[PDB]
RNA sequence: AAGGUAAGUAUCGUUCCA
């Protein structure tokens, strides 16, 4: 029983912030050689 | 980036759509300072000249015009959108999203030859193209 | 027309007749109306 | 108590769930009361594209139907419809499966 | 979970909204 409580404040914040992502008013959304050119 | 021409308001970026009859309009949409849209903003630059008969190019920070986020999915980091005698040319891409390209690609030609496709496709009076490469995947291997 | 402002009775988009997509239910904010 | 608190808990989940779904107005998703998302007709291609959840909705989907299964096995204890050794089996075949 | 939207032209219904 307590492992999947673990895996729940694991993943308490990822949840908090897609929800608080998808759930406003206000949404939001090979790199190197590209840098120092 | 900073070479190509900029739009500044929502009625900029409407007029350059209607203000034109015979090309194609590409509207890069993002931010200039984003390492992605940096990446394309010179590919871009590069192929302006090259494409002038079929292809005018304006760039959009959505930032300044926060018109169009909502509208056409501005979300993604970097978006590119083609524009033929006002309307919005759709195209097929390997990628699940057909409507826009919203990744900074390389290569000079690819590009040049997506806005020929398009065009072509255009002249003809359709509104979903079909790009000659596959985005399914990146052929790295 | 370049370096103008913008009318103030203008519709910010979709005053050429555009219409938007929704790819998915993810992006994007609440239809909200 | 807190089975009251479990049946309340369910209901606040199922209503942000079908929240999210009528988010965008399309009434060809419906979610159940067992958090299982399904079409209420068969899905033309466009619409099945149109309606696409990220893997962050279906995780969140899927352990609200977790708390749901708990809180569901509590009120059969408490309705007198299994007994407290069955209860107790079925939350460990629950957080074991 | 995806990488699987053909793009269109019609009348009709509804609804918010100006």
């Amino acid at each position: 029983w307590r492992v999947w409580l673990f895996f729940m404040r694991g993943i308490t914040p990822l949840l908090e912030r897609w929800l608080g992502n998808l759930l406003a008013r206000q949404f939001e959304g090979q790199r190197v050689e590209s840098h120092f050119d | 980036s900073y070479m190509l021409p900029h739009l500044h308001n929502g009625w900029q970026v409407d007029q350059a759509i209607l203000s034109e009859e015979d090309r194609v309009v590409v509207i890069r949409f993002g931010h200039d300072w984003d390492p992605t849209c940096m990446k394309m903003d010179e590919v871009l630059y590069s192929i302006a000249e090259k494409v002038k008969n079929f292809a005018v190019i304006y760039l959009v920070d959505i930032t300044e015009v926060p018109d169009f986020n909502k509208m056409y999915e501005l979300y993604d980091p970097c978006t590119v959108m083609f524009f033929f005698r006002n309307k919005h040319i759709m195209i097929d891409l390997g990628t699940g999203n057909n409507n826009k390209i919203n990744w900074a690609m390389e290569d000079k030609q690819e590009m040049v030859d997506i806005i020929e496709t398009v065009y072509r496709g255009a002249r003809k009076g359709r509104g979903l193209v079909v790009s000659p490469k596959d985005y399914s995947t990146k052929y790295r291997y | 027309f370049l370096g103008m402002p913008a009318p103030l009775g203008y519709v910010p988009g979709l005053g050429r007749g555009a219409t938007g997509f929704t790819t998915r239910s993810d992006i994007g904010p609440a239809r909200d109306a | 108590d807190w089975v009251e608190v479990g049946l309340q808990v369910c209901r606040q989940g199922y209503n942000m769930l079908n929240l999210l779904i009528h988010r965008k107005n399309l009434n060809y998703l419906h979610l159940d009361y067992n958090f299982n998302l399904k079409p209420v007709k068969t899905l033309t291609t466009k619409e099945r594209k149109k309606s696409r959840f990220g893997n962050a909705f279906h995780l969140c989907r899927e352990v609200l139907r977790l708390t749901k299964l708990v809180v569901d096995s509590h009120v059969q204890y408490r309705l007198g419809n299994v007994d407290a050794f069955q209860l107790a089996d079925g939350l460990q075949y629950i957080f074991a499966h």
